[PDB]
């Protein structure tokens, strides 16, 4: 399946957080093509700007074994 | 996101200074626009399958994209350009009520042009695509309305050339 | 705003807006020219609502401007002065904006914790404001009044 | 009379450990993070 | 209804009602008088508002009233003008709670999987509300038009 | 939830009967009811932190609850007390609003006598501090405002006994 | 206690003791005795430090016993000096415990909520507290007064 | 969960009673025997592998439940019956350290017997298995530890049945 | 995390050496200047409140960030920095205790740079801030805790900036 | 090490250190210069420990060391106490750590993946380090003694 | 992934032709490969984990890798190093079956060489126990079968290299 690599930061405008949220603000991550549509809708909704897209694993324009 | 009000007020803020005549003028503008603009997406709401069929027949279907080989070639390719399209629409719709483009470059326009890049989707039918769901657009909310909603759609057309 | 909170909704529900959510606009869309007019009001009244409700507020709360109080002494009370000045501007943008959203953002999120830094007591900042709001009310006409208490009020709750 | 340990009680909390991965964690700290993501979600209260 | 969403939102947020909120609650009582009007010029013409549309629709679509069709046969006719009927009764409902979640519970949800296994075309049914809502607008006076409009046009965009 | 309007509407439905002269009646007298009502509401919300306070001064606190062995004894469970408290007035003014005890009924009321029942909180306590906070409220709400409260907050006590 | 706290990381790891852990156990079975006659002089002297540390608390704070402030009045005063000795109380049960999870539970857990609802202001609590300690300290021996003084400076850090 | 400690403390907390010497005295008790039970419970851990080898030779194992149709045929259910002694000796070593049987019941005890009558475990076959560990733990801990460690064995065995 | 007795220890694995005298003498050191650091930690936790308020004091507050459309505007962004100011101060201190910096790299320093500029957050007005708090608790601490806390909040600045 | 282990509970909750905790730290560092010496002791006696150990774990188990058995011959024979060597620094560097954890990310973790690979009889390894237990204890005093078996027990039992 | 019929398809695909007998043939070719590559899969299956120790002898151990301050010393990392083998051999019989390079970048090769680089991993050393578990690997599958089996451990091999 197609995996994408994708750089995002996102800010915490609602409330003050008192545990550690580095993880959380800044998260590269490996994400199933299936999922990135809604995780990025997630970023967006939170305010945070996605820095980088790739796509890690699969060939693109690719009809099958997608 | 920001809406035209609260742009006028972040402005202030910043500055620290109190809202005064000339920001009042500015909000007084958008108070008059709204009535048009909240009868314009109504319209398109209830249009928004059709606007979205009639510009796709009129610049995606029928073309090499269509066919083997081209971009939206299979069933699933075909949806998810109509789904593209349907998002397209839906959010020209709310920065036309709010008056602010910042919803657009918030939500669509941040982080689409490497998504499309990385899937090798090409920009340039994908703005054909919007100009044409704004042309269909103009006819249907009239002339109060058309100037307004055309704004957005070439906003989200220069963000992604 | 009224409108960013009805977009945020629909978006939420990845839905056109509704007909109510519509109409709440068309509402707002008539109702902001006479809010423009309650908002310029207390812009051109605005030196005279701190200055009379920092008296009140000084006067209900001897302690505060009181040797052990946080108020106490010239640099203080100019401080207590400016809040009071910095929460009424808030109040003007909310009327405009139609929601508290504008002023919840600059204001009410994390106000306990800056002020429990800076050791100023919550109430009296919160007694603060409903001088204000006294002093609002009657250079303000009695239905434009009622518009202006629902913001007020909602800082006096957020203060808390 | 009520002792503290009589409605909600004590036990819950601090029965819970919040577990964050760090990428410089050793090994050890790490794996018993891992070990709670199995024991929550595949219910292994062995634990291991 | 207005007031259930704004509660709805509230309890969401785990808060007491926005001014902004209370503001539109005051702003729909109001406007309630009126739409109770605006629901009993369409109940009383209800009847013949039905007819009208149906025979539009019939006109403007003749396959669904042909053997193949669904609508076709009296039976099938019948039922095609029911629908119709109850969708009538849904948009009152909706003027009168100002807002379109007691229609769509009772139409909207489930809707396109009730009407796939029935096999009815979706895009004949919208265009029945449309005509509908066009026989509606004619009797209704031009502002009580776009209040009903806005509800009939809700419907159009759920059935899509 | 269930609101006046909204339970008027239901009724019908299950008829399937178009509204009717009778049922918008009822409607009606909501709607003159409605002003009242939002105003109280306001008077409430702003005064919720007093409320409580007045309220567990006039009942729960300079108490046996308070003392040591008591059930409001120790910080965490006296703060629990006072959060119980807040929910029960916002919901209250929720009631009061939708002009329905519905709402109670789906949040407040259902499970509340058993999770009490196993904390080992005493009922007869709680419904005190409702009955104190119903006294309060009808003060700030005034006269018209405080018939409509109180039936709410009687509600949510006879609930709860 | 220093065993509870042992057995709770124990199992959350769902391992049985490891040796340093045990180490700690068998560290804490030794100082008990001394931790036990720490804990004994200060109920001893249970009544004097509370009354003197109300005193400097009440010179260090003017206002909180004045008319505008919550422990003015007798009745007033009795409960802050009850207030007082009901930590004293947990901190005494702190010393034998080892930990401060007996203190923590019973007083530092909704603290603040209490104490807003109140309107108490927590600082001054804090003073009152850290006057404990200066009289608990001195009836102490150096070394005992330095295992008190740990349990003492949690509370202060607890409520601030 | 409680231990002897906090045991002593809650109950003088609900009196509400500073301690005394009496109380002391209990505290006293218990820090005199800690030193052993520290030693008894690594014991236990260094041996747990072997403890529970022994026991399930002394019940478990050479029996209908090992033979096809018994509980514990197959290897899943082997392991699955060997895991749960692990679980129990563990919690006891818990509890010997604690001086307080509360720990079982909050952990161990609750929900157990209905849990193993559903699935249809044999609750007196697990009792006895229960038993034969704790006389291999009393081998292996030695006389005075063996009477601590024996208690909160016995406990989990009458909680069980 | 690493603390100075691992990080003997670790060095001398990755040479496969058993501990030797001049090992142990780094351990020893360490073990020394433990009962300095505890003392300290007890003190800057005590103070942590007022630390922070007075390092606010001396370099944040009465300057253009706090004035509007200044980074630390707003009650939120001077919270956010506050809980900031906190976090830098708590891990100083386990780095104290610990003898090591490297918990300083693996918690606080990874990422921050990068956070800080996509926020907007200005980083030197944060290290000054830094510096601020040492000199506080340098006060608090005494002179020899002073040495030790002090090259631990030198090595938040210079990972900052 | 104690120190590192208490850091992290703290920081998982937030916190800054607990009282007890504190004490827990206190008693450590004041430990500390008697683990040192217990460490240094094993150190020196090191090579006849492991010598004995092996002596020893050969005795109980003559298959290990036979034509069929994996530690027959020189080479095999010399591995298997390079293994108990291994072990024996862990066990000091555990010692003035005051925690198991440097001893378990170096050798506790994988340690049956890696064996079984090799084939070697795991419990036999166990054994090996029971026996080099008994012979450092000898050397060393009661007290110390008790001290290095706790670490030389969890050794056994993570095996 | 990708397997040799699917990978005929879909360059048929893009080229939306219709199967011509030229794409059959290469079909057809796969299909009498087929059994032979069935048959070696269950030998290597067998035969995986003396495979891994031969090469394992063969390159890794005995060396300076498993002597301290190697990448292959301590328990978890000899552990890491024979975990990846069992990968490359498991991921190499999926690509002898399928008949495609394709699964082994999609999985193994993506990435490896960075995280490796990151690691401080070797690289030809990886390479080179590779290599040795492809001549094992040979040995069992017999000739016919080895050919096939050796294109893609090279492949690996190459991708790391
Ligand atoms: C024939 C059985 C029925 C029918 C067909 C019909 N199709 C179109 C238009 C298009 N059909 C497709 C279909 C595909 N493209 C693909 O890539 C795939 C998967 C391999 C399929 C199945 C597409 C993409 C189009 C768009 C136009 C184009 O050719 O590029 C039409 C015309 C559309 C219109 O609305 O005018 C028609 C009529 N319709 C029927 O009624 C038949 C039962
Ligand atoms: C239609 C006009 C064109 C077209 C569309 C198309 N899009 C994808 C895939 C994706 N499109 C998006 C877009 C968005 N992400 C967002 O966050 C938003 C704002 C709400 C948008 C608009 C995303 C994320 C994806 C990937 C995930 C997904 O599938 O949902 C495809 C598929 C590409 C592929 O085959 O791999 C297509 C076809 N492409 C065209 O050729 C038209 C010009
Ligand atoms: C205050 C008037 C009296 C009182 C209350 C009290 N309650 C608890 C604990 C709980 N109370 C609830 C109740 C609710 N949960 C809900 O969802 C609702 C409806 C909105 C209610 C009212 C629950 C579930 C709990 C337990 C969970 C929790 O605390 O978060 C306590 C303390 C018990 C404890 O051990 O913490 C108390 C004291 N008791 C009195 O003495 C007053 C008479
Ligand atoms: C003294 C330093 C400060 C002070 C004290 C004060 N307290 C109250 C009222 C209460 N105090 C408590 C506190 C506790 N209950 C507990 O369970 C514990 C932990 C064991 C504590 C510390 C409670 C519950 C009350 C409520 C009344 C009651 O006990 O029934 C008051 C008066 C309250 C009022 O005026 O409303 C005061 C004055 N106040 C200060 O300002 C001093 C600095
Ligand atoms: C023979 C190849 C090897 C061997 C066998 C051995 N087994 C035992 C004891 C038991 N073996 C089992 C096994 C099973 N129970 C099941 O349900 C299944 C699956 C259906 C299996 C495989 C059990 C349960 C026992 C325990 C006794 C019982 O049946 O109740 C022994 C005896 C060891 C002892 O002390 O109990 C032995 C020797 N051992 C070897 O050395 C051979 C290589
Ligand atoms: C061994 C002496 C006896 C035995 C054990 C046995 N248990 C199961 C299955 C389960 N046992 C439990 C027990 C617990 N779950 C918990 O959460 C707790 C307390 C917190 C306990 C102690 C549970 C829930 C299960 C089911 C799922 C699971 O195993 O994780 C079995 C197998 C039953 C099955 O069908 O899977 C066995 C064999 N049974 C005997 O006959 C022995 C006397
Ligand atoms: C007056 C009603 C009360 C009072 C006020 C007081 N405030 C300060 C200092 C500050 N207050 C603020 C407040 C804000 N900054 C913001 O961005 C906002 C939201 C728009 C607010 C409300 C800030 C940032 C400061 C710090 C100083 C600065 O801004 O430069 C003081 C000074 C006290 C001190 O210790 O410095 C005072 C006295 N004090 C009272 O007692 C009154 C009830
Ligand atoms: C105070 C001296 C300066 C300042 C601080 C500031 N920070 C934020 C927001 C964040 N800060 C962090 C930092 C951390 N989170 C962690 O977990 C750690 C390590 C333990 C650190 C250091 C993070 C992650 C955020 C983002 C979300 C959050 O709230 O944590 C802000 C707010 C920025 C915004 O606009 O939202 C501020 C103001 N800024 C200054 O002006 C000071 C110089
Ligand atoms: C002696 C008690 C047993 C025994 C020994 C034996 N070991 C090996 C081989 C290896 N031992 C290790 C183990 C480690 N490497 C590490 O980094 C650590 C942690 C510090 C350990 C414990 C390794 C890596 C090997 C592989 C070869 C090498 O050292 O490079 C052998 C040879 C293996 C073979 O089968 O050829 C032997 C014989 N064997 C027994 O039977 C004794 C019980």
């Amino acid at each position: 399946s197609r995996y994408f690599k994708v750089t995002a930061c996102i800010p915490s405008l609602k409330r003050v957080r008192t545990g550690r949220e580095l993880q959380n603000t800044f998260f590269t991550k490996l994400v199933p093509y299936e999922n990135w549509f809604t995780e990025q809708q997630r970023i967006q909704k939170a305010g945070g700007k996605v820095l980088s897209v790739k796509l890690f694993t699969g060939v693109q324009g690719a009809n099958t074994g997608v | 996101m920001q809406d035209a009000i609260t742009a006028v007020i972040n402005n202030y803020d910043v500055q620290g200074k109190y809202l005064d005549g000339a920001a009042l003028d500015k909000l007084k503008a958008y108070f008059t626009t709204g009535a048009v603009r909240v009868r314009a997406a109504a319209v398109i709401s209830s249009n928004a399958t059709t606007i979205i069929k009639e510009a796709a027949a009129k610049a995606l279907i029928y073309s090499d994209l269509t066919r083997p080989g081209g971009n939206m070639y299979t069933t699933r390719r075909y949806a998810a350009c109509i789904r593209d399209m349907d998002y397209f629409l839906r959010y020209a719709t709310y920065a036309m009520l709010a008056g602010d483009p910042s919803i657009l470059d918030e939500r669509v326009l941040n982080g689409l042009k490497e998504t499309y890049n990385s899937l090798g989707v090409p920009i340039a039918a994908t703005v054909g695509g919007i100009q044409a769901m704004k042309e269909v657009v103009g006819g249907l909310v009239g002339p109060d309305a058309a100037k307004e909603a055309s704004i957005y759609f070439d906003y989200l057309s220069s963000g992604l050339s | 705003s009224v409108l960013t909170k009805a977009i945020v909704n629909a978006d939420a529900e990845a839905r056109y807006l509704s007909p109510g959510e519509l109409d709440r606009i068309k509402s707002f869309v008539a109702s902001g020219e006479r809010r423009l007019r309650i908002a310029q009001t207390l812009t051109e009244a605005r030196e005279r609502i701190v200055k009379q409700a920092g008296d009140q507020l000084f006067q209900k709360r001897p302690d505060v401007v009181s040797p052990g109080g946080n108020a106490y002494g010239e640099k203080m009370t100019a401080l207590c002065l400016r809040d009071l000045d910095y929460y009424l501007r808030l109040v003007t943008y909310g009327i405009v904006a139609g929601d508290v959203t504008p002023i919840e953002e600059i204001g009410i999120i994390g106000v306990k914790e800056m002020y429990n830094s800076l050791q100023t007591p919550i109430p009296a900042v919160a007694e603060g404001v409903r001088a204000m709001k006294n002093v609002a009310t009657s250079l303000l006409s009695g239905d434009d009044a009622a518009e202006a208490g629902f913001y007020f009020d909602y800082l006096v709750g957020a203060m808390q | 009379g009520q002792s503290v340990e009589v409605g909600v009680g004590t036990l819950r909390r601090q029965l819970e450990h919040i577990y964050r991965i760090a990428p410089d964690a050793t090994r050890s700290e790490k794996d018993v993070a891992i070990n709670a993501i199995y024991r929550q979600v595949l219910d292994v209260f062995a634990g291991i």
